[PDB]
């Protein structure tokens, strides 16, 4: 690995950090809330009775399984652009509330039912947010939408005094001033009425053919999830790194039991990286908190390699009376678990050191480890040898009240000094 | 560490991550370099001495009241009470001491490694320096120690300054009790006032809140639909989720690379700071420095040193003139 | 009656359903700054044995969400009415509460407006006053409905010590009307006490209305203290009934370690602030 | 370029410019780091040549371990090498002092 | 500034450069850091009186 | 922003917010070795005064 870390078959002397170890997880769990009953879409979709667009039917869907899977087969779908969520990746989602507001609008206007999009429709009818999240489904009607004579039946809203804020209906059965003459109805010259009609026949080309259009809108955020997914959720495991699929909410690590005191209203947890902590088990009301799994650097500390192939390895800042004591296999990241992990562990304070043994003798160091201690390669039959750095040769002073050391003879050393004065001159 | 930090346990993530080539190699580069520099600016200022010297078992200076300034048996840490008090006045963060709250809040390849050389040894370098400086004089700062009475050395440091040997020998007592009460006073003056050990805490405050930002930075969305990427790998689509992967990875990469330059630069500063100490050791302590306003305000005499979290600091003996009069001078 | 007061520092919700502890978490979003004018206003339908006609209940703008605080017996204010203009013309919404349920739902009203003024609707008396509803006269394009449990709480001390201050916050932010509340019977006579409070959430639900329109309704049937005078412009009078308007603002809030909020400052306040 | 067509080529090529201007900006404060760190050695050698060798510095351990005495300034690729010749004393006796 | 050097007196900009966190308020910090720091520079060298 | 709706604006402003501020924080970043360039000097006017 440390051979492999930078690019080189010789690796000299010293401490190399390679990679990190970190514990797997065994087996993955889902938990979602226990629902049985079906939220139908069949009266959603299959219905001749639509409503027009100035006031479109919105349908709010409840405590349901939403399978999403055998819904294409009641409509051609024309387009099912959709928004926030991707459209394959729908079934494995929890969400808090969802709408369907369903309506029929003429074609050139479909691609007007969109964030942030101005115009007749979206600006006096019905405007969607800049931060809408949702699929919009649309598809012909002319199958039924024609007549020999006409259709007067639908209705759509040309003039209105402002525009609309998102998500807003605007029946209105007044008369519009049109001109200057304030008219109470009588609807002659100079006043007419605010909204045309959607008298339709098969005679009429592509682009005005009536699109038949369901948004559906969702509020994919913290909260009590309420229609959920078809998933056959299992049973809870807490004290031992797992995925988690806590209510849509997937994850890694261990589950533990929490005394947090999470308010009814509240069901996610925080702290200061916009990512989850606590969590509530949505079929059983109880707070768990969620612990990222053990994890941590490891550090090689090396002879020269031209001296011998033996490694000591260094877990840093670890508490190695976990699975490094007794590993297994498929529960640690990196694939050499070939240590008996019985002999030759010592606890530093950097975290223990596996590969090399402490000794009460102290020597000045060559391979730094940190906080005092200091490894080695030494005789008995070589081995890695770890034990804390000694600063000096001990010695003591003769201080008296009048003693003094004059010395009598002198030494002429010539030491040496290096210093960088200038490095290369690079143009690009 | 780039593997945990920019992507949270997610294969997807760092295989998007690893086309981005040596943005994080050099990373890690940059910050071992940062930590064997500061590895190496420790042994710098403090391990000037081949040995280490222990004072005699009697302390009598001629007077000089130096038990304020050595190691204590009695204390557990064998830190002087003036080391004592810089280690209580400064606080750390964090230290890496077998880990296994805000500090706890770094699941994110964060970690702070210990420094090489323990607060317990670098004591001991301390105590060996001002063993020297007090039973030999400058003599250990050339070659070997040269033991020497204190009155004869305190008179030869006044040689240096200008004023002869007599002064001192006829003002022995005066000069002892002064420096005694100004010793004594330091402790009381540093105690007292609110924030003396400004720099090192600025220096710990500076790193501490930055990884605190760093930290915060995973919560921002750089653009994309959320700032957590276990969401957008569960919420769109391989083809749109590259997308917004690749946006994170670039948001928090460079915010990384901004992290990592500020360190380099500070760590500069620090380096600098640090050999600007190494030259006060070497000749304040280790020598009497005519160099005027470096070791102290007046007539430099002598220095101590001590160490305090990530610093040291200088107790500088000067001599400085007092009560003036006039004369008639050709 | 009409009168002013300081709101001091009351009025702050739960942004977010997350929860947090021991953080600084700072958000925008519509609040009720602090140390602002809120105006009480008071009803008065009594007088002797006589109906004695007052006229009461002018219309109470409702921009950007209100604030409400009343400290009732039991049931004096019932619910709320928001809309426009109350005319079949355009939809408006009706808020009124009940025993144990609540039926807010949205019509076209053409009027609501039959208090039935008793006889001998005073209190000290008599309080005879049983399905006094007399509302819902006509809809002439009405479908939407809601019934769930009623937002007040009503709990008693035994004693009008401990009154009851129903904190509620009324938003509509692209429908999805807002109720958060919280019962703090830590009243003691002093209006607006000094102190720090929280409101957590009700019920959440879309309509879509632009409403620049509030208004009270009171159980006018059984009604008692109602003092009566000239004061306006900034002077005082009795209606135990607060209304304040929210403006977006920035708050840092102070999480407490159990999870509750402890403290807020104004980002829009006074420079130090 | 060959296998895409410039509505999507550009996009790409944009993105890759940007990586590559990346990588250069990195390049190029790293260069500026290093360079500050060297202008700060090559003061300190230069302060070193100014007293060691043109003067006899009364600094203590700055020019050499031990009482320095002389220095003599050697070229090297990319530095200066500095012979300090200095006085370190040796055996010595004790002495009663008054 | 970045409200103003970033985005120029745009709400839909400035609400928009909130996603980026707290990036430019280290900027903020950063140069004040160095302006603090030239009142210091002046200082050390001349009031040493 | 008047050429462009809200949809496509985001990503093209993103696209000058991502630049402004990558060419911002290089300014900065000059500015704090220019710092230590003139620091370094300052402390050697101070030592030298
Ligand atoms: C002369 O100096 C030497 C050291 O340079 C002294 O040697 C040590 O002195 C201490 C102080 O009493 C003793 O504890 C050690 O046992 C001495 N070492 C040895 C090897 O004997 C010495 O005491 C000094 N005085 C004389 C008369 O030699
Ligand atoms: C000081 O040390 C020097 C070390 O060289 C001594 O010189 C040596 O003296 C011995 C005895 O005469 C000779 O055998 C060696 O050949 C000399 N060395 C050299 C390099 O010439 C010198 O004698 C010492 N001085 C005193 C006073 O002890
Ligand atoms: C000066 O030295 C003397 C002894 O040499 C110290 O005297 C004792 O110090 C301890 C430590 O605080 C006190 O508990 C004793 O009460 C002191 N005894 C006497 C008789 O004073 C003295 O503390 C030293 N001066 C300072 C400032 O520490
Ligand atoms: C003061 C007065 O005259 N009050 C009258 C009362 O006499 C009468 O009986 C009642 C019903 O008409 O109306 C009221
Ligand atoms: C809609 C509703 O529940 N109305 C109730 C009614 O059923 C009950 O008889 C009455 C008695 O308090 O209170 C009210
Ligand atoms: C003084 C007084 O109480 N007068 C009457 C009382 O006679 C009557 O019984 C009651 C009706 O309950 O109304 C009142
Ligand atoms: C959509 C709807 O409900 N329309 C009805 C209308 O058919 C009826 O004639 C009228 C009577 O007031 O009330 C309304
Ligand atoms: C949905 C809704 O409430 N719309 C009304 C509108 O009908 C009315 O014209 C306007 C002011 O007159 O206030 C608003
Ligand atoms: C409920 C309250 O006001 N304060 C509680 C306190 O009673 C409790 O002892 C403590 C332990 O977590 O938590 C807090
Ligand atoms: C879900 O399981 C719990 C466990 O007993 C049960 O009480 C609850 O009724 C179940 N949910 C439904 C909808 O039945
Ligand atoms: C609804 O389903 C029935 C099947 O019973 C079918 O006859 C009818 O045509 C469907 N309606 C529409 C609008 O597709
Ligand atoms: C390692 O030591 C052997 C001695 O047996 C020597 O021949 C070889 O050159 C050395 N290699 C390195 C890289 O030091
Ligand atoms: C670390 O492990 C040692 C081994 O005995 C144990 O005594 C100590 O309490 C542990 N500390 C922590 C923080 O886990
Ligand atoms: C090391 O020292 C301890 C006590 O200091 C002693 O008990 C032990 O036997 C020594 N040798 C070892 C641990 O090999
Ligand atoms: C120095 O003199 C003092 C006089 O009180 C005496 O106590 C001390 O023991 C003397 N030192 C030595 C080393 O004899
Ligand atoms: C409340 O309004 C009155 C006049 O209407 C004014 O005098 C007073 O200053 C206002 N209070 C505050 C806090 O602005």
């Amino acid at each position: 690995e440390t051979k492999c870390t930078l690019k080189s078959f010789t690796v000299e002397k010293g401490i190399y950090q390679t990679s990190n170890f970190r514990v797997q997880p065994t087996e993955s769990i889902v938990r979602f809330p226990n629902i049985t009953n079906l939220c139908p879409f069949h009266e959603v979709f299959n219905a001749t009775r639509f409503a027009s667009v100035y006031a479109w039917n919105r349908k709010r869907i409840s405590n349901c399984v939403a399978d999403y899977s055998v819904l294409y087969n009641f409509a051609p779908f024309f387009a099912f652009k959709c928004y926030g969520v991707s459209p394959t990746k729908l079934n494995d989602l929890c969400f808090t509330n969802v709408y369907a507001d369903s309506f029929v609008i003429r074609g050139n206007e479909v691609s007007q039912i969109a964030p942030g999009q101005t115009g007749n429709i979206a600006d006096y009818n019905y405007k969607l947010p800049d931060d809408f999240t949702g699929c919009v489904i649309a598809w012909n009607s002319n199958k039924l939408d024609s007549k020999v004579s006409g259709n007067y039946n639908y209705l759509y809203r040309l003039f209105r005094k402002s525009k609309l804020k998102p998500f807003e209906r605007d029946i209105s059965t007044e008369i519009y001033q049109a001109g200057n003459k304030p008219c109470n109805g009588v609807a002659g010259f100079n006043c007419y009425f605010p909204l045309q009609s959607y008298g339709f026949r098969p005679t009429y080309g592509v682009g005005h053919q009536p699109y038949r259009v369901v948004v559906l809108s969702f509020e994919l955020l913290h909260a009590p999830a309420t229609v959920c997914g078809p998933k056959k959720s299992t049973n809870l495991v807490k004290n031992k790194c797992v995925n988690f699929n806590f209510n849509g909410l997937t994850g890694t690590g261990v589950l533990t039991e929490s005394n947090k005191k999470f308010l009814p209203f509240q069901q996610f947890g925080r702290d200061i990286a916009d990512t989850t902590d606590a969590v509530r088990d949505p079929q059983t009301l109880e707070i768990l908190d969620i612990t990222p799994c053990s994890f941590g650097g490891v550090s090689v500390i090396t002879p020269g390699t031209n001296t011998s192939n033996q490694v000591a390895v260094l877990y840093q800042g670890v508490n190695c009376t976990e699975v490094p004591v007794a590993i297994h296999a498929d529960q640690l990241t990196p694939t050499w678990r070939v240590y008996s992990t019985g002999s030759n562990v010592f606890q530093t304070r950097a975290g223990c050191l596996i590969g090399a043994e402490y000794v009460n003798n102290s020597y000045e160091c060559d391979i730094p480890i940190g906080a005092g201690i200091c490894a080695s390669y030494q005789t008995q039959s070589q081995s890695i040898i770890a034990y804390t750095m000694s600063l000096g040769a001990e010695n003591s002073v003769a201080y008296s009240n009048n003693s003094i050391a004059i010395p009598t003879n002198f030494t002429i050393s010539v030491t040496t000094e290096i210093l960088p004065v200038s490095m290369t001159k690079t143009s690009v | 560490d780039c593997t945990m930090y920019i992507c949270g346990d997610s294969t997807e993530c760092s295989n998007l991550l690893l086309q981005y080539g040596s943005f994080c190699t050099q990373l890690k580069r940059a910050l071992t370099g940062i930590a064997v520099e500061q590895d190496k600016n420790t042994q710098e200022v403090f391990a000037q001495v081949k040995q280490i010297y222990k004072t005699p078992p009697i302390k009598y200076f001629g007077g000089f009241n130096f038990s304020q300034i050595l190691p204590d048996p009695s204390k557990p840490s064998k830190r002087s009470p003036i080391e004592d008090l810089l280690f209580n006045k400064v606080t750390l963060a964090d230290a890496g001491f077998i880990k296994q709250l805000i500090c706890a809040q770094k699941f994110n390849g964060l970690t702070v490694l210990p420094p090489l050389l323990t607060d317990e040894m670098i004591a001991q370098y301390t105590s060996a320096l001002l063993a020297g400086t007090i039973t030999s004089g400058w003599t250990f700062g050339a070659g070997p120690a040269l033991q020497i009475p204190f009155p004869m050395q305190m008179a030869y440091r006044f040689n240096g300054i200008g004023v002869t040997q007599n002064v001192l020998y006829e003002n022995q007592k005066l000069i002892a009790n002064q420096f005694n009460s100004a010793i004594g006073k330091i402790q009381d003056s540093l105690s007292s006032t609110p924030s003396a050990l400004g720099k090192l805490q600025d220096v710990v405050n500076h790193n501490a809140q930055a990884l605190n930002t760093l930290v915060k930075q995973l919560s921002s969305k750089f653009g994309a639909i959320s700032s957590v990427l276990n969401d957008i790998l569960s919420r769109l689509d391989p083809p749109e989720a590259e997308v917004q992967i690749d946006r994170l990875i670039t948001g928090r990469l460079q915010s990384l690379q901004t992290y990592v330059t500020q360190q380099l630069i500070r760590a500069a500063e620090i380096r600098a700071s640090a050999n600007l100490a190494a030259t006060k050791m070497s000749e304040c302590v280790l020598g009497q420095s005519k160099r005027v306003d470096f070791c102290g305000k007046g007539y430099h005499l002598m220095s101590f040193p001590q160490s305090a979290p990530h610093g040291v600091v200088f107790l500088h003996v000067t001599y400085v003139p007092a009560q003036e009069k006039n004369f008639t001078t050709a | 009656t009409q009168s002013y007061t300081n709101s001091f520092t009351r009025g702050v919700y739960y942004p977010d359903k997350v929860f947090r502890s021991s953080v600084l978490h700072s958000t925008q979003d519509l609040f009720l700054p602090f140390f602002s004018n809120v105006t009480w206003f008071h009803a008065i339908h009594v007088s002797g044995t006589n109906g004695t006609k007052r006229f009461d209940n002018p219309v109470l703008p409702f921009n950007d969400g209100v604030y409400f605080a009343s400290t009732e017996k039991s049931n004096i204010i019932r619910g709320w009415i928001f809309g426009t203009t109350l005319d079949s013309k355009t939809q408006s919404l009706l808020i009124v509460n009940n025993a144990t349920n609540v039926v807010i739902k949205v019509c076209e009203f053409q009027f609501c407006n039959d208090p039935f003024l008793d006889v001998y609707y005073h209190e000290n008396n008599k309080s005879r006053m049983e399905s006094e509803l007399r509302v819902y006269s006509s809809a002439n394009n009405c479908t939407f409905e809601y019934v769930s449990q009623p937002f007040l709480m009503d709990l008693e001390g035994k004693q009008g010590n401990f009154k009851n201050l129903r904190e509620f916050v009324f938003k509509n932010i692209d429908g999805y009307f807002k109720i958060y509340s919280k019962h703090t019977p830590v009243n003691l006579g002093r209006d607006l006490p000094q102190g720090f409070s929280a409101l957590e959430p009700l019920v959440d639900l879309p309509i879509g209305i632009n409403i620049t329109r509030f208004q009270t309704l009171l159980a006018l049937h059984r009604s008692y203290l109602t003092p009566g005078d000239s004061s306006s412009s900034w002077t005082a009078g009795a209606a135990a009934y607060y209304v304040g308007y929210l403006q977006p603002r920035t708050f840092l809030l102070k999480y407490n370690e159990n999870g509750t909020i402890t403290d807020a400052v104004d980002c829009a306040l006074d420079p130090l602030s």
